């Protein structure tokens, strides 16, 4: 059928796994997916025990691709030590600035995701799974609904899938404008028909999630690895990239590069290589000033030789690379990050609520040259005081990138005082 | 007395039957309502609550929480313009100026015919194609005013 218009984001791969089809900017339907051997991993998985599948995913070393890098197999193990029923949730809320990696899987190769969801659900004994997709991805929503119908037609969903005795339905829910609904407990609240308010953790979803039952939440990109692990086996999968951070990774690259888009690369790739070897260098061949890891971290031009992995000295996050060059005002950029957190705090926690607002409000004054001395001192204080009492990760990091700009670019901030 | 036109009620009922529990369909129903009316009519919220078997104040709270929903302004087409970091870097202001030249409105406003409303939004997840906007469900990179004018001409 006809889907809404989607911009044709450039995609490029050195590994030909997650982007084997999604490197082409069009919907790949089930016949094309099947032609590439699709759903044979599911068939293989259904001839294994859930425990075996968990074991393979564990030994693959797959870590969460939604930002925190939690080991996926271990998450599944935690869930299954708890009595059922259990639920499986695919987090497709992708709303962090700079981050557009998950959508190209959803919109171009939906069956890769769906196959991943079916295998994962079987692994943890979930008979009901959800995709929670942000409201601003309407095309992705329609594409997934249609793809799920295809899978049903071919007998990959429903009751007694391929004679295995395993039953599964996948429900597609839509968000409606809140970044915080990507936080897994706020996501669950939203699926339950409520406001997206994060819950105190622990308990983690794997102990108490949707309707209080064991629930696994995993990111789109995480789930899209699962068919490869089963198809290749965990040993072959672990042979991809460095053995301590194995597997393909998607890197969404934006800002002042010549070839902005999504790159599928091993995680031993350096930030400098992502920018200059793959993304074609900078616009105008201007010097790199900074890279924003979404709205999380700010790296200076002195930090470009770090690996794009989940190590202490590595890039981390979701591998989101926003490039700023020498003429980009860092304070103007910091204001945009402050505005994001201001717009997205859910307000449950007082320092988060007032801190996200005040941080943006005072930084706007600073930027426009209308800040008093008290406003300057207040901005500094507020930036350091968003985290206290916070119950989720947003309050923990709303000041993080901005603080790093204050530390790494003092001269520029000084100009504004 | 406020009643949903049958063709809307039908779609609402589909969503409500879709998930295992009725109340999980709340956001899909609200999307559908906004699609039909060009906004969320305050009067619609009571009947929706009844169909979801939720209290009215629960529904009101949900509409208030989620930024995609709009109870103020009826608009046939919502031009969602990303005002986040990458689009700002790559030319959000050029796009706003172009929209102002074609339509005669700024962010937050509706054209006098009720046809277009400009809605400033956070990162739309298309940052490589910055600066990014949506016209209802359709999404585009802004290239120039002449290009934008051609795009907008398709919405009648
Ligand atoms: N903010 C962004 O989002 C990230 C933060 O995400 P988060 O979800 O708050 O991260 P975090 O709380 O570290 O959890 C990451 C994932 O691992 C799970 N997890 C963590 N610890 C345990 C545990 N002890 N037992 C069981 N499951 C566990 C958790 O449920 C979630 O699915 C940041 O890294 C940024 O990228
Ligand atoms: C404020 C905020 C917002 C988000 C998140 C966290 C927080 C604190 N997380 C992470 C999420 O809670 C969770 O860690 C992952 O979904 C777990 O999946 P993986 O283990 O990464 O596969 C998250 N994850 C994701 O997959 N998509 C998203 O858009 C977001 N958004
Ligand atoms: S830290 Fe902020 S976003 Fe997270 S629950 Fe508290 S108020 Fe909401
Ligand atoms: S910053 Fe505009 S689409 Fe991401
Ligand atoms: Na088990
Ligand atoms: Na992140
Ligand atoms: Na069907
Ligand atoms: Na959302
Ligand atoms: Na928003």
């Amino acid at each position: 059928r006809s889907y809404p218009a989607i911009p044709r984001i450039y995609a490029e791969t050195t590994l030909n796994m997650l982007l084997k089809r999604a490197k082409k900017p069009r919907v790949h339907s089930i016949d094309e997916y099947l032609k590439d051997g699709g759903y044979q991993a599911l068939e293989k998985a259904l001839n294994m025990s859930p425990e075996e599948i968990i074991d393979w995913v564990d030994k693959s070393t797959l870590r969460g691709r939604g930002g925190a890098g939690f080991p996926t197999g271990k998450k599944w193990k935690f869930a299954v030590q708890n009595p059922g029923p259990r639920y499986f949730i695919c987090n497709a809320d992708e709303s962090e600035p700079g981050t557009f990696k998950d959508r190209i899987i959803i919109e171009r190769d939906p069956h890769l995701l769906i196959e991943g969801i079916i295998i994962s659900s079987y692994a943890i004994g979930a008979n009901e799974a959800y995709i929670y997709i942000r409201g601003e991805y309407p095309a992705g929503y329609y594409i997934l609904r249609d793809a799920i119908e295809e899978a049903k037609k071919k007998g990959f969903l429903g009751k007694n899938i391929l004679g295995s005795g395993f039953d599964l339905e996948i429900y597609v829910a839509r968000g409606a404008g809140a970044y915080i609904c990507g936080e897994e407990t706020a996501l669950i609240e939203s699926l339950e028909g409520k406001r997206g308010h994060p819950r105190l953790k622990p308990p983690y979803p794997v102990q108490k999630g949707l309707w209080g039952k064991p629930t696994v939440v995993n990111n789109v990109e995480t789930i899209a690895n699962v068919p490869f692990i089963i198809s290749m086996g965990w040993e072959e999968y672990r042979y991809i990239g460095p053995s301590d951070y194995a597997g393909p990774k998607l890197f969404p690259v934006s800002g002042k590069v010549k070839k902005p888009g999504v790159y599928e690369l091993p995680m031993n790739t350096t930030l400098r290589e992502v920018i200059f070897k793959y993304a074609g260098g900078t616009l105008g061949n201007k010097k790199v000033k900074a890279v924003f890891s979404g709205a999380l971290d700010c790296f200076s031009s002195e930090e470009l030789d770090i690996p794009m992995d989940y190590s202490p000295l590595g890039f981390g996050g979701t591998g989101t690379v926003i490039v700023l060059t020498e003429e980009d005002d860092i304070v103007e950029a910091a204001l945009k990050i402050a505005e994001f957190y201001e717009h997205e705090t859910c307000g449950q926690c007082t320092p988060c609520r007032v801190g996200c607002y005040e941080q943006a409000n005072l930084l706007e004054k600073i930027y426009k040259g209308e800040a008093t001395e008290q406003d300057w001192e207040g901005f500094d204080f507020v930036n350091r005081n968003i985290q206290p009492t916070s119950i989720c990760g947003l309050g923990a990091v709303a000041g993080r990138l901005i603080r790093q700009t204050l530390e790494k670019f003092p001269e520029e901030w000084e100009k504004y005082r | 007395e406020f009643e949903f036109p049958e063709e809307l009620k039908t779609k609402l009922q589909e969503h409500i039957n879709y998930f295992p529990k009725k109340r999980q369909a709340i956001l899909l129903c609200l999307h559908e309502i906004q699609n039909y009316y060009g906004y969320i009519p305050p009067e619609s919220l009571k009947p929706l609550a009844d169909m979801l078997e939720l209290p009215l104040n629960h529904v009101e709270g949900v509409v208030a929480f989620y930024d995609m929903f709009d109870r103020e302004d009826k608009a046939k087409y919502r031009i969602r313009v990303c005002v986040s970091i990458v689009c700002h870097l790559m030319g959000t202001n050029k796009l706003l100026k172009a929209l102002e030249n074609i339509l005669g409105i700024k962010p937050g406003e509706v054209t006098p015919d009720g046809k277009f409303k400009i809605v400033p939004v956070q990162c739309l997840g298309a940052c490589s194609e910055a600066p990014v906007f949506m016209v209802n469900d359709d999404e585009y990179k802004f290239e120039s005013e002449v290009q934008l004018n051609e795009i907008l001409s398709r919405y009648t």
